[PDB]
């Protein structure tokens, strides 16, 4: 009953938040890389230009 | 309800109300007992799903009983424990002043002894009902015990 | 009746015909006592102990 209920909550709770959670920081990296590697790109093109 | 909170959000969880009706061997049992407490039709009722148990004629056989579940789902199981007031009360309710029940499983067991006591009257009744809930698997038996009290 | 310094615990056996897993109409209630030391946990009966 009551106690299993809680924490069949307190479970869904956490796994709900770090997928989310996960979920973020996956995204939040690619860009970054995306980001980094173009910069670089636009860095070494500063680099010859200037 | 001891532990109200659990029973109400395991039915809540289950979604569905349906019932079935079952002959069991009650016997030598003064049963369909009324109470002017519950009004049904303008008059003396109980409880609809329930029965409660009544002596015949001075006298209470303890009621051994089972129940097979031979079928492919969960049967959900609801009975009470009546709280008798006085000695006086108990004699004429269950003529036996020891009250005692056991319910089982193959699984699990409970049981629980009557407090006879002088409770405070809502609606005017000094007594009350105590509920469990035994939940039964497929292949195993029910099984009631008694000597009284029994919802 | 058990107990220790700190906690105590008492139960009282319950005569009934339970149904017969294996044959038997009868069952054993579990319980576990924590000791701490210099405690000296003591075990009243009557019987029906294990
Ligand atoms: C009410 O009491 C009766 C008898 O006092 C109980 O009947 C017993 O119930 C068990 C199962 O609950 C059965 O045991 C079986 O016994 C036979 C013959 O010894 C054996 O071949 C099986 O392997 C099995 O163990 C049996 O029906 C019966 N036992 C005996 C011999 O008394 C019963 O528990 C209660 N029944 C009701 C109506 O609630
Ligand atoms: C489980 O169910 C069985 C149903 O057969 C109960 O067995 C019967 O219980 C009574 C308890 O009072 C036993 O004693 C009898 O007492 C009366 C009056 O006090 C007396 O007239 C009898 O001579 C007898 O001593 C009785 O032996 C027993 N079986 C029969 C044949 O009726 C059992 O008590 C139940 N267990 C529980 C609820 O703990
Ligand atoms: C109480 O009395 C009635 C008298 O008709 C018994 O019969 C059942 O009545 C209920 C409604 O109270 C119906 O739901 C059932 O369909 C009736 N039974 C049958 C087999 O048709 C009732 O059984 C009595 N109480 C008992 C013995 O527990």
């Amino acid at each position: 009953g009551r106690i299993q209920d809680l924490e069949k909550y307190v479970e869904d709770t956490k796994i709900d938040l770090w997928s989310y959670n996960a979920e973020l920081l996956v995204a939040l990296e690619n860009q970054h890389t995306i980001d980094l590697t173009d910069s670089e790109m636009n860095k070494l093109f500063e680099k010859t230009k200037k | 309800v001891p532990d109200y909170a659990s029973l109400r959000s395991l039915v809540a969880s289950s979604g569905t109300l349906e019932f079935n009706n079952e002959s069991f061997n009650w016997t030598g049992v003064t049963q369909n007992g009324t109470s002017s407490a519950c009004i049904r039709r303008s008059n003396n009722s109980f409880f609809s799903r329930l029965n409660w148990l009544t002596q015949l004629n001075f006298k209470y056989p303890a009621l051994n009983v089972t129940m097979p579940n031979n079928e492919q789902f969960d049967k959900l199981y609801i009975w009470g424990v009546h709280h008798p007031v006085t000695d006086k009360d108990q004699i004429f309710l269950y003529a036996q002043s020891s009250g005692r029940i056991t319910v089982s499983t193959k699984r699990s067991q409970q049981a629980v002894i009557p407090n006879i006591g002088y409770r405070p009257r809502i609606r005017n009744i000094p007594s009350r009902i105590s509920i469990y809930w035994t939940i039964v698997k497929p292949g195993d038996i029910l099984l009631i015990n008694s000597t009284g009290n029994l919802i």
